[PDB]
C-alpha cells in the first residue's frame, strides 16, 4: 500500500509486494471477478 | 439402543472418535506437535 498523487494511470516506479497470506484452499480456479461498493449519502433516498 | 447403566460391558455405550487422515498432494494443514530442545550458542552443535 502506498500513497499516490495521480488520477490517470499507474505511477512509474518500482516497489515490491510482500506476501500477506498463504491459504491452503487447494481448489482449481479458472476465473475471477472484482467487487465494487456503492456509496450513498444522507441526501440520497435509500432505494436502488 | 437401550443403554442402561446396569448393563454389562458390551452393552455399555462407548464414545468412539476416528481420526481419518486424508493424504493428498495439497498443502498439509494438520501436522504433529513440536518436540524441541533448548538453544545453545557458541558451540559446535548439530542443529535442526
Amino acid at each position: 500500500h502506498t500513497p499516490i498523487n495521480l488520477v490517470r494511470d499507474l505511477p512509474q516506479g518500482f516497489s515490491a509486494l510482500e506476501p500477506l497470506v498463504d491459504l491452503p484452499i487447494g481448489i482449481n480456479i479458472t476465473r475471477f471477478q472484482t467487487l465494487l461498493a456503492l456509496h450513498r449519502s444522507y441526501l440520497t433516498p435509500g432505494d436502488s | 439402543y437401550g443403554f442402561q447403566p446396569t448393563n454389562g460391558v458390551g452393552y455399555q455405550p462407548y464414545r468412539v472418535v476416528v481420526l481419518s487422515f486424508e493424504l493428498l498432494h495439497a498443502p498439509a494443514t494438520v501436522c504433529g506437535p513440536k518436540k524441541s530442545t533448548n538453544l545453545v550458542k557458541n558451540k559446535c552443535v548439530n542443529f535442526n
